[PDB]
């Protein structure tokens, strides 16, 4: 019951690292095999590249 | 035992069920023993308590091998004569691409055999006779067919000296266990009287018969076959009948000469072997020493002498034994023999000693990796057999209280250090590379380690290499260039298709491989050192030497109590060394082709098999499969339907055999039992099994069939990977 | 005179071992370390803390100001306290939750001395928790702090050469 | 440790033998008879000469005394003692106690052997799942 | 259990049979005859480590013996130290 429980904190965020960012309102507009997004990477190690 | 002892049977025993350890093979049947006995056919716990013979057996086994090489290589030298390639190549060298060996055409076979040649279909060869060979001057196929039977002569005879020991009524103790001479002789006149003798047949005959070959002809347009004695007009060219010197010495005048010699330094142009003429002098200047040297001496004398305060009392009578351990006087040897083989592997590629090598790329790197796996396969051994000492060999204690008894005194100590050494390395010796990935994949080169990025700045240049060629400030006199052409100072100019040999300048990205070697050489040795040291008794077991250097593992308790022993330290130490060498190989060819192996072109613009891709791109350890494994190897996986093909066609098997080892390496034992019965059941129903109790593998046999396969797997994989990226472009 | 002391392995009994030798025990080494915790406890710690904090302090500069992530800095900060001052914090408490291995808890109070101690049996603990605090409390003001007369200093500096 | 040397048994130094938690737990010294002075193998990589006695060297852990013992009866004698020391003296007194030389009778001590049932058919599984009513705790 | 690996057999005779094992086993208890009549699986076992040197020799004629206590000492470990 500590199960089901952790499956929804997964699912919630699955739907919540979507819809401030990473399209729908471009992917529905009509979605051609380019690269629709889950989430935003943020690592300090990154270069500009 | 008693079929029937002593005095009263000539009559041999074949039969009644046969032998070892006293509840001898049972009578009643088993499998394991058939695996025992090939293994541990000689150990020498058993056969006799008393050394007695065995030294009287090991001289005979030695004879067998010497013959055998001989059987070998008559074969080779055959093959080499009468499937010639050779006559054809030699007028022709630097065109030819040479075979001794041909299939017959049955079934598939013959894809294999693809035009090599002075016009014949072949399998191309990369061990060079044809280069040992250049030396014979006289030539022609039927002789080598004499040198060949001259081989089978030495054999039969250097193989009836092995009848002429053990089996024949044969020898006793003093003869080895009075040593007193033995190196006296050996090094003096064979070590000496060969190199000496070799001199005499290394200017007499060879020098002249390639002094005017290094032009062309069709041989014998040059050389008569005996031609070369009382005679000699011909020496006259290549120098004087000493004209008036006397037995060297001096009241001698040269206004223009000094005897053949005249030192070379650098490489021949139009045969870039290095001069065929320092080759007499050097061998001559050897032998003398040996000639003088093998004249010590009789012993403890020198060993019993110098002592120090840290230094060891033991040093003295550092071994009455030594004369009769054996297992120890083999272990010492292997370290040297072994460590004295892979010192070949360098002086070879950075100083060829045979005509046409370097230009011949593939026919001297095969070498530098074959000679390389022996200067390693013989070293881990050189530990095993010390472990075999450290446990057993002497009846009793009386070695006592020395130098050894010393080293052991510390032992959780010599190996206490060495350990940290390795984790210091590894962290400075591999994660070093991993930086690059994690940060060049992050991508910010500013801060990598690239030869350009983290600052040393663009010179390698001065350490030794630059002092080494640059050589004559010196008490040094000699010879226009180097001892080794590669060293930094000097020269464009070496060879006729192709580049043979050039500076190699390193920087960084020679810096850190050179360091992974350290850490790889070091953690190898940790396990063998701690292995052979903790041989007999340990903090985990005291009752530890009691059967074995082998025993499987003492038992589930103490936590683990499994690996321990020292068969197994010489089981997990092979496991490393397979890398030690396997990555040193990976080093040389990626260099030697990324830089050096070459071509010359008009105005000498060098064109390395790869324009130095190494540069910024070995440093990344993916570049090691971007630039290596995935780059080269494209010739292995393209190799089908060809001639070499047997490599691509191996490269799958043996790249299979390896990935079969893990099954033997990674698994239980009463498992394949538990299985072997389900089997044994089905077997009995039809009435088809019991007799010779079928049994699973002997804990440590299972490890024996790991390892051994993991190596002949993981190894020939590259033996294929290689011969497939030097044959054909490169 | 005696070939090396009146020739003994250890203090005396062979059996613990340690093969006491130079670099274990030479009048010359041994001495370069007793105000400091190796043998005796100089003072109740509190002070050793900062000579420890501080010395180890202005270290960890050129390590992460000359080998820093994008190195040779043009910033006011480094040369620098920066991140390193951050390390003495991680370090210094990684240090404390080890002073939960010993608590053993008291004030007795003696940095003042009675009678040549012997500690008696100092070997082993007899450091209460209320000791290991005043050390890893000296550590913070030794770490952070010892990080500034590192950068405070202009580096007058010596060039590779 | 000079002011008292009790010693009987004769190494010189080693890296080997006991390090700190012999003081903080349980101690383990072994003692013996001897004739005329002989040179010996050890536990811990090697070796020494004996003479006489107490002949009372101390070891790390019990496996080590017994381990000589095998060691000690090839090359012989009857007499070997091994005692266990604390810090703080006694309880657990190790070789002293009745007889020695296991392979004799005076008494039982010990051991049983069976638990509740004998070797035969535990094809039968474990049973009731641990409750403090039924004899599953020995 | 805290050391429970059954080596028992039926003869529990111990001549040219089995002795090997660091301390653990005093046996020679007798039980009211078995031929040789020294019996039992054990003496008190809270002393030493976990061998199976325990058979290796002299029958157990069902299970071998082995690791299994689980519940594990340090002295029973080898290492604490
Ligand atoms: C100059 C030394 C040389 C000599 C004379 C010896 C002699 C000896 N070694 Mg030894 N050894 C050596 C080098 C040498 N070793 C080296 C270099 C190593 C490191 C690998 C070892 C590692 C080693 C171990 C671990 C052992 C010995 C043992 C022994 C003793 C047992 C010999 C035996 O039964 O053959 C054994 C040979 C076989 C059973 C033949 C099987 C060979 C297989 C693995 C094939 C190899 C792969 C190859 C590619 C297959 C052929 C091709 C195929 C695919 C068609 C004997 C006294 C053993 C001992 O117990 O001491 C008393 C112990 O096993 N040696
Ligand atoms: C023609 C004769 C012959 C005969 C009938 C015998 C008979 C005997 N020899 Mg013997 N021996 C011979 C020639 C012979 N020997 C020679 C020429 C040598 C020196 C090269 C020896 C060196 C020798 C030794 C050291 C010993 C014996 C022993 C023995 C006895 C045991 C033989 C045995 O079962 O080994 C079976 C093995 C073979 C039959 C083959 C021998 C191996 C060598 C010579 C060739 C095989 C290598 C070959 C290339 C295989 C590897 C490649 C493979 C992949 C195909 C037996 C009475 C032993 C003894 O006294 O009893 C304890 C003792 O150990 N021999
Ligand atoms: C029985 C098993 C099953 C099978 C069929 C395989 C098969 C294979 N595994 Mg594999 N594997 C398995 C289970 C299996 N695995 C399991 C359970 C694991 C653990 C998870 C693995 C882990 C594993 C790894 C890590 C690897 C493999 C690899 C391989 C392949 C090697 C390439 C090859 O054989 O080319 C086929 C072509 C040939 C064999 C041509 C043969 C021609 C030659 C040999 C001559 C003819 C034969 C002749 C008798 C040989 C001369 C000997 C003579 C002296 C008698 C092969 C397909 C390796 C690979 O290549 O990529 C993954 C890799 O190393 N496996
Ligand atoms: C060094 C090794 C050794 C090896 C691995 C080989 C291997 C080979 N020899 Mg060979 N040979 C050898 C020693 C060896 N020989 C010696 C010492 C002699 C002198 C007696 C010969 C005389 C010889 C002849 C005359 C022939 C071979 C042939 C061959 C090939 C035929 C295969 C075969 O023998 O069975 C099947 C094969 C490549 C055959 C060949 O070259 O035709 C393809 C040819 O029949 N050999
Ligand atoms: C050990 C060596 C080897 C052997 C077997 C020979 C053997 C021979 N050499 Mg000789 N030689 C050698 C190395 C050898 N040489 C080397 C290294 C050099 C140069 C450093 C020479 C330079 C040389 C010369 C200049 C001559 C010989 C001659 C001879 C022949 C008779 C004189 C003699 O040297 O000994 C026998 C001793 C006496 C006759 C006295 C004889 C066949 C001579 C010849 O042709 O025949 C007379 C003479 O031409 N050698
Ligand atoms: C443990 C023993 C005893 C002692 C106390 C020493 C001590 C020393 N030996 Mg020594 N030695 C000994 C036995 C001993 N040795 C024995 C038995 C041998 C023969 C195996 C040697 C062979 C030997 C050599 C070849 C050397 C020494 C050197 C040295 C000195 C090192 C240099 C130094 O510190 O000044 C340097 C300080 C500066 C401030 C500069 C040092 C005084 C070295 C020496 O001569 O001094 C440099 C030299 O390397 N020893
Ligand atoms: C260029 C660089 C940067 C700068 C400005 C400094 C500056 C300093 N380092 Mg330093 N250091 C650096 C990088 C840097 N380091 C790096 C990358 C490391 C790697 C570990 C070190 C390791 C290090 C150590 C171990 C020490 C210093 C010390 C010092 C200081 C004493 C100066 C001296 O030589 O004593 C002057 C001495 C007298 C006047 C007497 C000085 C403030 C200390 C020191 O140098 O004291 C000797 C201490 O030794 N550094
Ligand atoms: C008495 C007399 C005499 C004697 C004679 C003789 C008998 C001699 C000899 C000579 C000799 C006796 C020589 C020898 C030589 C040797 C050598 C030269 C060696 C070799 C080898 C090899 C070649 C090998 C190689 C290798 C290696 C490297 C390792 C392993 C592999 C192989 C094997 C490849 C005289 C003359 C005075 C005369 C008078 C009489
Ligand atoms: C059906 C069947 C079968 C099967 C077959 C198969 C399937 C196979 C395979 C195989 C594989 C799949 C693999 C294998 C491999 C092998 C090998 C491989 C061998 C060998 C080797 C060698 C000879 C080597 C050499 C070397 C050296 C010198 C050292 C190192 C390097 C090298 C390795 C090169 C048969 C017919 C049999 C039988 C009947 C049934
Ligand atoms: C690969 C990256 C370059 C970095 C190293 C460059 C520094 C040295 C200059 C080039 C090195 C190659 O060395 C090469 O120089 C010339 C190419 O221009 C060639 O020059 C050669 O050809 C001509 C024929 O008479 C003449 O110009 C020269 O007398 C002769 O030596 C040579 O084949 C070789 O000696
Ligand atoms: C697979 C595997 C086995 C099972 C492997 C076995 C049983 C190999 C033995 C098979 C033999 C070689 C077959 C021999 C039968 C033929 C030689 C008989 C007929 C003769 C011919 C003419 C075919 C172990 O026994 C084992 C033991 C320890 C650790 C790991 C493992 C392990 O991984
Ligand atoms: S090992 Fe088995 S058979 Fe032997 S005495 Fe013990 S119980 Fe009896
Ligand atoms: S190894 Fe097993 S049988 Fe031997 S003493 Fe230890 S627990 Fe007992």
């Amino acid at each position: 019951f500590g199960q089901l429980a952790i499956i929804f904190l997964w699912t919630s965020g699955n739907l919540f690292h979507v819809a401030w960012q990473g399209n729908f309102e471009a992917w529905v507009q009509d979605p051609f095999h380019v690269r629709p997004i889950a989430h935003a990477i943020w690592d300090p190690h990154f270069g500009q590249p | 035992l008693v079929d029937r002892d002593p005095i009263k049977t000539s009559f041999e025993q074949w039969a009644k069920p046969g032998h070892f350890s006293r509840t001898i093979a049972k009578g009643p049947d088993t499998t394991t023993w058939i695996w025992n006995l090939h293994a541990d056919a000689h150990d020498f716990d058993s056969h006799t308590s008393d050394l007695e013979e065995i030294s009287r057996k090991v001289f005979s086994a030695h004879f067998g091998q010497l013959s055998i090489i001989f059987l070998w290589l008559s074969g080779m030298y055959f093959h080499g004569a009468r499937f010639s390639n050779y006559e054809a190549w030699l007028n022709d060298p630097t065109h030819i691409g040479p075979s001794a060996q041909v299939v017959w055409p049955i079934v598939g076979q013959e894809i294999l055999n693809g035009d090599v040649g002075g016009g014949f279909r072949g399998i191309q060869i990369t061990s060079g006779f044809f280069q040992i060979w250049r030396a014979s001057g006289i030539t022609s196929e039927l002789q080598l067919y004499c040198t060949a039977i001259g081989a089978l002569v030495f054999a039969g005879l250097m193989l009836f000296a092995g009848w002429f020991h053990y089996h024949k009524a044969a020898p006793k103790l003093a003869w080895f266990q009075d040593v007193e001479s033995m190196l006296n002789h050996h090094l003096a006149g064979l070590l000496g009287l060969g190199s000496l003798s070799w001199a005499r047949h290394q200017v007499h005959v060879s020098l002249p018969i390639n002094q005017f070959l290094n032009a062309g002809v069709d041989p014998k347009e040059i050389p008569l076959p005996h031609e070369f004695i009382l005679n000699r007009d011909l020496l006259a060219q290549l120098y004087p009948s000493f004209a008036e010197g006397a037995t060297p010495f001096f009241t001698l005048n040269w206004s223009k000469y000094a005897d053949f010699l005249t030192f070379r330094g650098g490489l021949d142009p139009l045969t870039g072997g290095l001069w065929l003429t320092d080759i007499a002098h050097h061998h001559l200047a050897i032998a003398i020493l040996f000639l003088i040297a093998g004249h010590m001496y009789r012993i403890k004398d020198i060993l019993e002498a110098h002592k120090g305060p840290f230094t060891g009392q033991g040093h003295k009578g550092l071994y009455e034994i030594l004369t009769t351990s054996w297992h120890a006087q083999l272990s010492i040897n292997l370290a040297m023999l072994g460590s004295l083989t892979i010192v070949v592997a360098q002086h070879m590629y950075s100083m060829p000693p045979y005509p046409y090598l370097a230009t011949d790329y593939a026919t001297q790197l095969s070498l530098f990796t074959h000679h390389m796996w022996i200067g390693g396969f013989l070293i881990v051994g050189a530990a095993a057999h010390a472990a075999i000492f450290m446990v057993r060999d002497y009846d009793p204690t009386t070695r006592y209280n020395d130098l050894l008894d010393r080293v052991l005194r510390h032992r959780d100590a010599i190996i206490s250090h060495l350990n940290w050494v390795c984790i210091f390395l590894g962290f400075h010796s591999f994660g070093l590379y991993i930086h690059n990935d994690t940060m060049s994949a992050l991508g910010r080169p500013q801060d990598m380690f690239s030869d350009t990025a983290i600052q040393l700045q663009p010179v390698f240049a001065q350490w030794i290499q630059n002092t080494h060629a640059l050589a004559p400030g010196t008490t040094a006199p000699g010879a226009t260039a180097s001892t080794s052409l590669t060293w930094g100072g000097g020269d464009l100019v070496a060879v006729g298709n192709k580049v043979a040999l050039l500076p190699i300048p390193l920087g960084t990205a020679d810096f850190l491989v050179h360091h992974i070697h350290a850490f790889t050489i070091h953690v190898t040795v940790l396990i063998l050192l701690k292995g052979v040291l903790f041989a007999r008794s340990s903090r985990l077991i005291p009752d530890k030497a009691n059967l074995g250097f082998r025993f499987p593992c003492d038992g589930p308790g103490r936590g683990g109590t499994c690996q321990v022993s020292a068969w197994d330290h010489v089981f997990l130490g092979l496991f490393w060394m397979y890398n030690s060498i396997s990555v040193v190989i990976f080093h040389f060819s990626w260099k030697m082709q990324s830089d050096v192996w070459g071509t010359i072109n008009d105005q000498g613009v060098v064109t390395h098999i790869t324009a130095g891709n190494f540069a910024q791109s070995s440093i990344t350890i993916n570049g090691w499969l971007r630039d290596f494994l995935w780059a080269q190897a494209s010739q292995v996986i393209q190799s089908y339907g060809s001639s070499l093909s047997a490599y691509g066609l191996f490269f799958l098997g043996a790249h299979f055999v390896w990935a079969f080892s893990l099954m033997f390496l990674f698994s239980g034992r009463g498992y394949w039992q538990e299985l072997i019965e389900s089997i044994v059941w089905a077997h009995n129903k039809l009435k088809v099994a019991p007799a010779t109790q079928p049994r699973a593998l002997s804990i440590v046999q299972g490890r024996a069939v790991g390892v051994t396969h993991y190596l002949l797997g993981g190894i020939a994989t590259t033996w294929a990977f290689f011969l497939a990226r030097i044959i054909a472009v490169g | 005179k005696p070939t090396y002391q009146v020739i003994q392995p250890i203090n005396g009994d062979p059996f613990i071992g340690s093969l006491e030798t130079p670099v274990t025990s030479s009048p010359l080494i041994a001495w370069y370390l007793s105000n400091l915790p190796a043998y005796r406890t100089a003072v109740s710690p509190l002070l050793r803390g900062i000579e420890v904090g501080l010395a180890h302090g202005y270290l960890l500069v050129g390590p992460f100001v000359k080998a820093g992530p994008l190195r040779n800095t043009e910033i006011a900060g480094q040369a620098g306290s920066l991140a390193a001052g951050g390390l003495v914090v991680i370090l210094s408490l990684c240090l404390t939750i080890y002073g939960i291995s010993s608590f053993n808890e008291g004030a007795p109070s003696t940095a003042p001395s009675l009678t040549l101690t012997g500690r008696k049996k100092e070997p082993d603990q007899l450091q209460t928790a209320d000791g290991w605090a005043k050390f890893t409390g000296g550590f913070f003001f030794g770490g952070i702090s010892g990080v500034i007369w590192a950068y405070f200093l202009l580096y007058v500096l010596d060039l590779p050469y | 440790e000079l002011d008292p040397n009790t010693p009987s048994p004769i190494f010189g130094g080693s890296t080997g033998g006991l390090l700190r938690k012999a003081q903080v737990e349980e101690f383990y010294v072994i003692t013996w008879d001897s004739p005329k002075e002989q040179i010996f193998e050890m536990p811990t990589g090697g070796a020494a000469i004996m003479r006489e006695g107490p002949n009372l060297l101390k070891l790390a852990r019990k496996e080590q005394c017994l381990a000589l013992g095998t060691r000690l009866r090839s090359k012989y004698k009857i007499k070997y003692q091994f005692y266990r020391v604390f810090p703080n003296g006694e309880v657990q007194y190790l070789h002293p106690k009745d007889g020695v030389y296991p392979e004799k009778v005076n008494a039982g001590r010990q051991g049983v052997g069976q638990n509740f049932r004998s070797i035969g058919k535990n094809v039968s599984p474990i049973e009731v799942k641990f409750t403090g009513k039924q004899p599953y705790d020995l | 259990m805290s050391h429970s690996v059954k080596i028992y057999d039926t003869c529990i005779g111990c001549t040219q049979c089995v002795r090997a094992c660091p301390t653990d086993v005093l046996e020679m208890i007798p039980w009211g005859g078995c031929k040789a009549k020294q019996i039992a699986s054990a003496p008190r076992t809270e002393d030493c480590v976990g061998c199976k040197r325990c058979e290796s020799a002299c029958p157990t004629d069902f299970l071998s013996v082995r690791v299994y206590l689980w519940h594990e000492t340090t002295r029973s470990m080898g290492l604490a130290y």
